[PDB]
């Protein structure tokens, strides 16, 4: 009934896939009641740059919350390092990141 | 986008029956949908969400399932109360969307067939003063909702002077009312004597007229 | 209790903007969302667009460059501007209060009383009241013209006589007027003894009027 959001991406999280093809990237989110308002930011060496005017959706199966980034198609220059953040209470969570890998 | 449609528009059930009403959505939103009851004057009210799950206080006769782009809003036994306008509502996405919510559905209470009765009301004195009269035909307290008013000045059939109004469903017998107001300049009302309303309505065998001559008692 | 209380009624020329208020009591703007929906009569729910936990705003492709969304805190007070008023932005502008914190609608769980815009040329008008003179039941009424803008309430009797009154709702006339009738049925036998009123009131033009249907 009452719980913590967790942003749980695993450690070291990867995927490859082909350039031009469509791609949902994937944040498990755990949640209770509040749906966080979740963002999607991608990594510019030390800093986590918010991702901005970009699709995104709620995907639920299996009683596993996920929020979605969508790549529509997926691009070379997608190529990186992402994660996903949600404020919960006063806290900014942060997920582990995401590794992206585009066969160009 | 994700669009959403609702089936039926409309639907009658008699009281204490079972109402099942139809949401689809144009791609996959998981279980992120909500159903809501509306009442004339009021805002809506949430009655479940994530598809399944009903709200704090909800009657348990409500029922909702469905997952991905297939979604249904069971009343398992209607009641006078559950007469209103429901909604279905996705909250998967917002990315270009136009609109999260269904068309609605209006639910209402199934009764036998009653026939209107009907009355005309020439315009009054004092409105005929201000230069303009307003002719009134009232249907009261039918069912079903469909019928046909025919306004009819020294037996010629009017066309675009008039329009009609139609109340809610009464709370006590089921029934509907209808108005229907033709509107003419004073000029045009004095050049007629026969002020007809001709009433069809699948519960009269043939037309109900109701008449007046102008400035008779 | 958590409540919202939303401005005042409005009504705009077109070309105008409005920008209409909602108050939230009892949680933190930084908790849930708020969402703005709209509903021109009669017809359907029209969602406008969420304000998020941390301010950040996603509107209806419709409502993009036309409907603004701001808030403060301070106060747990969420705003919507909409501009370039045209005659269908005529509507109820609902608040409501997402169960999530933004960025996409989940659900709504609570609700504004909603805010009655109406654009339109016409200025504010009291009614014209005139009667409707009447088996064993006869039919009477009150004739509520020409006036603007909504709403108008009907009784009869001092609310003393509810039984058989149907109160229709207005039509909007080619001029720009609202109009609409009110009738009542009672037993044929009675006329003689029992006096009709038909109490009527248009509280944006802060009118009250009493008219008594006479068999005439």
């Amino acid at each position: 009934e009452s719980c913590d959001v967790q942003l749980y991406i695993k450690r070291q999280s990867e995927h490859s896939i082909l350039a031009g093809d469509p791609f949902e990237l994937e944040c498990p989110v755990k949640y209770c009641a509040n749906r966080p308002h979740v963002t999607w930011c991608k990594l510019n060496g030390t800093t986590c740059v918010k991702l901005e005017d970009r699709q995104t959706s709620w995907k639920e199966e299996k009683n596993i919350s996920f929020f979605i980034l969508h790549f529509e198609p997926v691009l070379p220059n997608d190529n990186g390092s992402y994660r996903c953040s949600a404020n919960f209470q006063s806290n900014l969570i942060e997920s582990h990141s995401t590794t992206l890998y585009v066969t160009d | 986008d994700i669009v959403m449609t609702q089936s039926p528009d409309s639907l009658a059930v008699s009281l204490g029956e079972r109402a099942t009403i139809n949401c689809q959505a144009s791609r996959n939103i998981y279980n992120f949908l909500a159903w809501y009851q509306q009442k004339p004057g009021q805002p809506p009210k949430l009655l479940i969400y994530s598809a399944s799950t009903l709200a704090s206080g909800v009657p348990d006769r409500f029922s909702g399932s469905g997952s991905g782009t297939d979604f249904t809003l069971t009343i398992s036994s209607l009641q006078a109360e559950d007469v209103a306008v429901y909604y279905c509502q996705q909250g998967s996405s917002n990315s270009n969307i136009d609109n999260p919510f269904g068309g609605g559905t209006k639910v209402e209470i199934k009764r036998t067939v009653a026939a209107p009765s009907v009355f005309i009301f020439p315009p009054s004195d004092e409105q005929l003063k201000s230069g303009t009269a307003s002719v009134v035909c009232l249907l009261n307290n039918f069912y079903p909702r469909e019928a046909k008013v025919q306004w009819k000045v020294d037996n010629a059939l009017q066309s675009g002077n008039s329009q009609e109004s139609v109340t809610e469903q009464d709370s006590k017998d089921s029934t509907y009312s209808l108005s229907s107001t033709l509107t003419l300049s004073k000029a045009d009302y004095e050049k007629h004597k026969v002020y007809a309303c001709e009433v069809t309505h699948q519960g009269l065998s043939s037309p109900v007229t109701k008449s007046f001559n102008r400035g008779e008692c | 209790q958590v409540q919202l209380v939303q401005s005042g009624a409005e009504v705009k020329k077109p070309g105008a903007s409005v920008k209409v208020s909602c108050k939230a009591s009892g949680f933190s703007l930084w908790t849930y969302a708020m969402n703005w929906v709209r509903q021109a009569p009669g017809q359907g729910l029209e969602w406008m667009g969420i304000i998020s936990d941390d301010g950040t705003t996603y509107y209806a492709t419709w409502a993009k460059g036309r409907v603004t969304m701001t808030r403060d805190t301070s106060t747990s007070t969420v705003y919507m501007e909409l501009s370039s008023l045209r005659s269908e932005d005529t509507a109820v502008y609902y608040c409501a209060r997402d169960a999530g914190a933004g960025g996409v609608q989940d659900y709504l769980t609570l609700w504004g009383q909603g805010t009655l815009v109406t654009v339109s040329s016409a200025s504010t008008k009291g009614p014209s009241v005139f009667p409707l003179a009447p088996g064993g039941t006869a039919a009477l009424g009150c004739l509520v013209k020409d006036y603007f803008p909504e709403p108008v309430t009907v009784s009869w009797n001092s609310g003393a006589l509810t039984s058989g009154v149907h109160t229709f709702p207005a039509v909007l006339q080619s001029s720009g007027l609202y109009s609409l009738s009110s009738v009542v049925t009672v037993p044929s036998s009675s006329l003689g003894t029992q006096t009709y009123i038909c109490n009527v009131n248009h509280k944006p033009s802060n009118t009250k009027v009493d008219k008594k249907v006479e068999p005439k």
